[PDB]
């Protein structure tokens, strides 16, 4: 709410009277505004406490690293494969 | 009531027709019938869950049940006897 006051121009301009709000419908557009960060909190929660349909409920398994090959995406970019055949010939 | 999951299932004969064992390990969750009910092929006779994951037991063919082996919330392993029917 607040930040809708703050954000507006009759605020700023000190125009404003008592009746500014009454007067002002949209200061309560206002939208809930997520956090993924808690969901994200709260999926790892639950599965670490619950486990996950159809996986053997177990400790998380320590696996391999497979450190994992890339190849720079400008040197992609320079590739000229069957996409690009597609694209002059049809 | 010490032990309500602790007691110990026999295993079901795999050459008996009249047996049903559990395929695999969990838990059940709903018995559907009584030693001496009368059913259909394919009736529900069990609600089991295995992880997270429900599967209900069917009748195999017609017939009478002649032993019920588990309670609601008891525990199973593969092989175990669930049910005899005719």
């Amino acid at each position: 709410f607040l930040i809708n006051v703050m954000k507006n121009k009759k605020f700023t301009s000190g125009d404003y009277t008592t009746k500014f709000i009454e007067e002002t419908p949209e200061l309560f557009d206002i939208q809930p505004s997520l956090d993924r960060g808690t969901k994200t909190l709260e999926y790892i929660g639950n599965v670490t406490i619950n486990g996950f349909p159809n996986v053997e409920k177990r400790p998380k398994p320590d696996y391999e690293l497979a450190s994992i090959p890339t190849v720079s995406s400008s040197k992609i970019a320079s590739f000229s494969g069957t996409k690009q055949l597609l694209d002059e010939v049809g | 009531n010490v032990h309500t999951n602790a007691n110990v299932k026999p295993k079901a004969d795999k050459s008996n027709p009249s047996h049903i064992g559990a395929q695999m390990p969990g838990s059940v969750t709903e018995v559907k019938v009584s030693v001496g009910e009368t059913v259909k092929a394919n009736q529900p006779l069990l609600i089991t869950e295995a992880m997270k994951m429900e599967t209900t037991i069917q009748a195999p063919f017609d017939g009478v049940i002649k032993q019920v082996t588990v309670n609601n919330g008891d525990t199973i392993a593969t092989g175990d006897l669930l049910i005899e029917i005719e």
